[PDB]
């Protein structure tokens, strides 16, 4: 574990102790987090051996690399790629000027194929913010923090509640779902693409009950025609106020016709309606930036 | 072949081909024991069960037990010469490992060193448990043999909604045929055949040759031998009869399948040496 020098503390948190580290014969600077096991009654702790093998499986190139698992001296290193900032940090110093559209249409393009390769080797990432988001300065963003990652089986089962930060968090896991999946990743990423948009969060609550009705002020109350079995979840009440869906030309002014067709396809309430990552790429969104490949019917 | 419908979340010969892709990076050596030349066949059968009782006593999913069954073959591919009384720590290790990857709320680590009888410190399960990983390499991810029981569940009981990832079969069956499973992976030899080809011939033997291609995919060639290998474990359980399901005292009645039971089953294996 030599050869690595310490440059400067990224942060502490859910994640651990990262710092960012550069070769000195190299040139080359990581991103190491360090995990005090002697401070471990339980060992390596449980995030950390899913992160490490979900992350050893999913080589992408809009996906944060592992790259090494060093252990020595009652301690674990994980040795990641290093990206220079975060998307909350970009976004915010381009809260003034906005960020240029193109910009907005090539991270969520980037964003989606990340996703699209998660959710294909069956993953759930269950924590997409922009604080998890890392560009570079070559145009390119990718996604980090696989801690609250999880592999899905085919069928599911039910897996851990009350996931996902609670300004991303898709409406089913608000209203008590017992099974879910895919879809709780493609409504936070409709959060963060409203969010590059209007340089401001979508649905800012401070509760589980203030945020879900945030979400119904914007895309209205849902009742059984828009989502089949929601009146039926084990958090809904027949006491929820009624709100009208507000029109997203003022939701997403900046959005033009085909990116208020991809964001509503995002926000859909059903989960079972709700756009695919797959499915997103080919939107005519991004009919400019991405090319049909011909498929065979067979 | 793929057995899986049109997909919504992505191109549904995408998932299926990384699911098979994967089953190639995860070695098996039905002979890793020729590498411990101490140890012998039976040991492996007796310290699995032991895994599958302490996983039922505390109510631990199937997958968990198989993956630390996964766990502590292959490491064992990887270590030569072990001895018997180093066997238990592996096995609670793997399993320590297993519970803390599956479980919403696994057990804690004084837990599994207080079900080894005081043979196994809590420091030993910490020491054993960062070898192991270490020496698998960090790839913790397998496709368990009761991971394809739950495929092949799944698409028996698809109807025109192809909705995969919404679970819709029945649990009596489901289990009958994790019996059969949870017999055939305490022989060694089993390891000759890949997880989806042993999940495939157990529920071959419990229906038909069309259900099984129908779900599985794979052609009755492909499983010949392995359902030919599988025939005395399968009569045994057929002499015996099929269990009942179990309820648990916390677990749904949704989820009572999806945990690991055990019975008196070492007897049963002897029979099927024959
Ligand atoms: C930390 C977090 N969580 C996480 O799990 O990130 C994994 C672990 C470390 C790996 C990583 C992080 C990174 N760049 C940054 O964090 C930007 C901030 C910064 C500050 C000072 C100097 N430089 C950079 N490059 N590589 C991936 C993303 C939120």
């Amino acid at each position: 574990m030599e050869n690595f020098q310490k440059v400067e503390k990224i942060g502490e948190g859910t994640y651990g102790v990262v710092y960012k580290a550069r070769n000195k014969l190299t040139g080359e600077v990581v991103a190491l987090k360090k995990i005090r096991l002697d401070t471990e009654t339980e060992g390596v702790p449980s995030t950390a051996i899913r992160e490490i093998s979900l992350l050893k499986e999913l080589n992408h190139p809009n996906i944060v690399k592992l790259l090494d698992v060093i252990h020595t001296e009652n301690k674990l290193y994980l040795v990641f790629e290093f990206l220079h900032q975060d998307l909350k940090k970009f976004m915010d110093a381009s809260a003034l000027t906005g960020i240029p559209l193109p910009l907005i249409k090539s991270y969520l393009f980037q964003l989606l194929q990340g996703l699209a390769f998660c959710h294909s080797h069956r993953v759930l990432h269950r924590d997409l913010k922009p604080q998890n988001l890392l560009i570079n300065t070559e145009g390119a963003i990718k996604l980090a923090d696989f801690g609250l990652a999880r592999a899905f089986g085919v069928p599911v089962r039910t897996y851990t509640h009350e996931v996902v930060t609670l300004w991303y968090r898709a409406p089913e896991i608000l209203l008590g779902c017992k099974y879910y999946s895919t879809a709780v990743d493609i409504w936070s990423l409709g959060c963060i693409f409203a969010e590059m948009v209007t340089r401001r969060a979508l649905f800012p609550g401070d509760s589980e009950i203030d945020q879900l009705f945030r979400i119904f002020r914007t895309l209205g109350t849902p009742d059984e025609v828009v989502w089949p079995g929601v009146t039926s979840m084990p958090d809904y009440k027949p006491s929820f106020p009624k709100w009208a869906r507000q029109d997203f030309s003022k939701v997403v002014p900046p959005l033009d016709e085909d990116g208020r067709s991809l964001l509503s396809q995002m926000l859909h309430y059903d989960p079972n309606k709700r756009i695919s990552a797959k499915a997103a790429l080919a939107h005519p969104f991004f009919q400019d930036v991405t090319k049909p490949v011909p498929h065979l019917r067979l | 072949g793929s057995p899986l419908p049109v997909l919504s979340w992505a191109n549904r010969e995408e998932v299926w081909k990384i699911m098979l892709n994967k089953e190639k990076t995860y070695l098996r050596d039905q002979h890793f024991l020729e590498q411990h030349p101490l140890l012998q066949p039976k040991m492996r059968a007796i310290l699995l069960d032991w895994l599958m009782e302490v996983c039922e006593v505390y109510k631990l999913h199937r997958e968990t037990f198989y993956l630390a069954q996964d766990f502590f073959d292959r490491y064992m591919a990887t270590q030569e010469n072990v001895v018997k009384t180093l066997l238990q720590l592996i096995g609670i290790s793997s399993l320590f490992i297993a519970a803390k990857l599956e479980e919403i709320y696994p057990p804690k680590l004084h837990q599994f060193a207080y079900v080894t009888d005081g043979a196994c410190s809590g420091d030993e399960i910490l020491t054993m448990e960062l070898m192991i990983m270490k020496a698998l390499k960090w790839r913790l991810s397998p496709l368990t043999i009761v991971s394809w029981l739950n495929v092949y569940m799944q698409v028996a009981y698809l109807n025109d909604l192809h909705e995969v990832l919404l679970p819709q079969y029945p649990q009596q069956i489901f289990i009958q045929i994790a019996e059969l499973l949870d017999l055939c992976v305490l022989d060694v030899d089993c390891l000759e055949f890949p997880y989806g080809i042993l999940a495939a011939s157990a529920l071959y033997h419990f229906s038909s040759s069309e259900l099984m291609q129908k779900v599985s995919g794979y052609q009755w060639c492909d499983i010949e031998n392995c359902v030919k290998w599988m025939v005395p474990f399968a009569m045994v359980i057929r002499e015996t009869g099929s269990s009942k399901l179990k309820h648990f005292r916390g677990v749904a009645d949704e989820d009572a399948h999806n945990i690991q039971t055990h019975r008196d089953s070492l007897d049963l294996l002897d029979k099927a040496r024959a």
